[PDB]
DNA sequence: CCTTGGCGGTTAAAACGCGGGGGACAGCGCGTACGTGCGTTTAAGCGGTGCTAGAGCTGTCTACGACCAATTGAGCGGCCTCGGCACCGGGATTCTGAT
DNA sequence: ATCAGAATCCCGGTGCCGAGGCCGCTCAATTGGTCGTAGACAGCTCTAGCACCGCTTAAACGCACGTACGCGCTGTCCCCCGCGTTTTAACCGCCAAGG
């Protein structure tokens, strides 16, 4: 694909496709497909980053969903980003309230 | 032996906030959705993806709605939730008018 | 019989360039594919609202670049405008 | 059923809530909360389904109806 | 000139501002300060009046309905007065930090 | 200047009472000033940046409406 | 009769309907008679509006319709506010909500 | 040039309505918008399940569907109920 | 072939009973700021008023994008034998409670 | 302080099942060339907006009077859990099989 000689991992093909196949407008730049792969492969990059070490962190090399979902609730412009929007096989990172406690 | 009240509830929490494991069964959850979706129309197939994305989204809303009840509760130097702390809980985000 | 397209190979290959020694799951490659198109879903609509609202019919980077800032945070959203500017000058001045 | 759900899964469901200890009229609360929950995705689920004029509730279906409310359910074919 | 105990004329005031629709902020108070919050981002700016009384009209009512969930936490607690920590329990829950 | 805490106390009053308040105490108009503050601060950040798309330095009444309406915060009666 | 609205009962113009559904990047291709069953759709709605709106007019011995009166309509009704949850309406307020620790006993 | 309204449109719902009843151009805007919006949001629905289905194209009973997934119970039911006469006074003349 | 149906059965998930003793809760005391009035200060409401800015609208030149026509190689469909953690055996160290 | 009663995590052995390595593929991305319509350079404009400026009586800041609600204190009521003991079932472990 173009990707190789933009520099980019993902395929900007791929996303200029999936710009067609939506009728979102007649027309669309050439830029807009390039850069909206980066950034698409910028975020990825960014959470994967994030995902590797968490699977570290736990003597680990594999990710599952859990790893994923730690990633994302542990940054906050990214837990912003998935604010109300639900992940399979998720759940919710470990919060004890202190009144609960025993004294 | 009888361990002082509340350790044994905040250990669960702990172990449970953890784990991966399903909290509801797949069986009464299936057979309620169901019987659910059986009001409209019956023999209604569900694939077993179908089961588990409600399930997943019914507890982790569900969840999320008992921390809210939690936080309200707390709010009130109280631990025990109450039907008024669940009516807080759902009045405070818009979903009850 | 319909071949369909996702992002397994290419998360992988990122994951590799940040994290040669790391694996993942069969289900966490589906969970990337319906969080990235969820993303390019938000980012194509509020593309199209930008080029309706603006009353224009060709959405160009610009479009997409002022999307971003809405999207994500004013940091990382200025990350991910840097980024895409460095790509799309490296395709306008590349064949 | 509505009814089939046993105390300690409310029970653990608070543990993973982050309630320490829930009333008796919790349980039924609750029970009534699942309940419509479950109706609310339901019917925009099985709506879905049924434009499609298909018998088995497609797993996609959920992402199309929670998509309605804003609650998007990742890893469905989204 | 006499006093009552209070309650009473609150309740009046409560009323009255319930009652009517007129925005019961002062204009240009509000307006500068949209002004002093738009400056800090780009400069140079100017602000057509539809716009500002349209920012005006939301902050006023989504600041009421906050309030109304406040008092609904106030009430939550055994209590009638509002106090901020009823605030930090309704934005958390809504999802607004 | 200092317009952030030139909002009058009686106005923040009138907000409160509105809410159905009737015992306001004296740090809920500094917390509502201090909400506000970040309210006002996404909303206008907002309509600048779809201002700025268009080469535009003058915020119309049609970006804030857009920006509220991809919110959600649609505001009737003011165009959009 | 000339316009399609007459055709079908209603008054709601088809072309501009049909016209925002082409030059709105929405589908490749849009129905014909589609547009007729959405607007009759949307004028069910405005009549269903407009008749407790106008009572809400007309109990306050104010014929002239005012925005207060279409805010009090429209968060009203069950129906109408759950619609309109998270919408406002210009120059509208908001409900009269009074508890009972608020009043004094 | 020629912004399309809906200012004789909603004089005529009126009339049909509240004959007797004045209305502001405040309430005017309000109605507007009203319109605009719920017409913008079964558009989208439409757009997306058309798009779910595999089609170009938008039937009748995709907006019917739309009309009952968006619209309140009650409300969706009635507004079905009143399209489908149409539809028929339609497509009979 | 992805879904449905049936048939048996068992330790993990859970159900009745004793008793709790800290958690939930009613009531009583106490302090200070919030309700309520007015005295007095205030820059805001309203009206002029002068200027003018940049965006709405339009003449006009048009560049790269949808598409026709054609083309090719890599990500996905499908295989396959091996490895990072599933899963348990059995062990040391930190809590939690009673003293 | 000072003790145990069991709780839960780590190392190592077993091993296994899918995660990737890898081959065939076919269609989706690339792209030579062609014509076009909102895109855009540039200009006309023109009034709602920017900004200042003055006058005035309604709203706000200050502040006293006082007392009632939030917080604290004292005491009281009792209840899902902790466990003991018992309960029965969701999914494993199997098949057919059909729409």
């Amino acid at each position: 694909t173009r990707s190789s000689r933009a520099g980019l991992q993902f395929p900007v093909g791929r996303v200029h496709r999936l710009l067609r196949k939506g009728n979102y407008s007649e027309r669309v730049g050439a830029g807009a497909p390039v850069y909206l792969a980066a950034v698409l492969e910028y975020l990825t990059a960014e959470i994967l980053e994030l995902a590797g070490n968490a699977a570290r962190d736990n003597k680990k090399t594999r990710i599952i969903p859990r790893h994923l979902q730690l990633a994302i609730r542990n940054d906050e412009e990214l837990n912003k980003l998935l604010g109300r929007v639900t992940i399979a096989q998720g759940g919710v990172l470990p919060n004890i309230q202190a009144v609960l406690l025993p004294k | 032996h009888r361990y002082r009240p509340g350790t044994v509830a905040l250990r669960e929490i702990r172990r449970y906030q953890k784990s991966t494991e399903l909290l509801i069964r797949k069986l009464p959850f299936q057979r309620l959705v169901r019987e659910i979706a059986q009001d409209f129309k019956t023999d209604l197939r569900f694939q077993s993806a179908a089961i588990g994305a409600l399930q997943e989204a019914s507890e982790a809303y569900l969840v999320g709605l008992f921390e809210d009840t939690n936080l309200c509760a707390i709010h009130a130097k109280r631990v025990t939730i109450m039907p008024k702390d669940i009516q807080l809980a759902r009045r405070i985000r818009g979903e009850r008018a | 019989r319909s071949r369909k397209e996702s992002y397994s190979i290419y998360v992988y290959k990122v994951l590799k360039q940040v994290h040669p020694d790391t694996g993942i799951s069969s289900k966490a490659m589906g969970i990337m594919n319906s969080f990235v198109n969820d993303i390019f879903e938000r980012i194509a609509g509020e593309a199209s609202r930008l080029a309706h609202y603006n009353k224009r019919s060709t959405i160009t980077s610009r479009e997409i670049q002022t999307a971003v800032r809405l999207l994500l945070p004013g940091e990382l959203a200025k990350h991910a405008v840097s980024e895409g500017t460095k790509a799309v000058t490296k395709y306008t001045s590349a064949k | 059923n509505i009814q089939g759900i046993t105390k300690p899964a409310i029970r653990r469901l608070a543990r993973r809530g982050g309630v320490k200890r829930i009333s008796g009229l919790i349980y039924e609360e609750t029970r009534g909360v699942l309940k419509v929950f479950l109706e609310n995705v339901i019917r925009d689920a099985v709506t879905y389904t049924e434009h499609a004029k298909r018998k088995t509730v497609t797993a996609m279906d959920v992402v199309y109806a929670l998509k309605r409310q804003g609650r998007t359910l990742y890893g469905f074919g989204g």
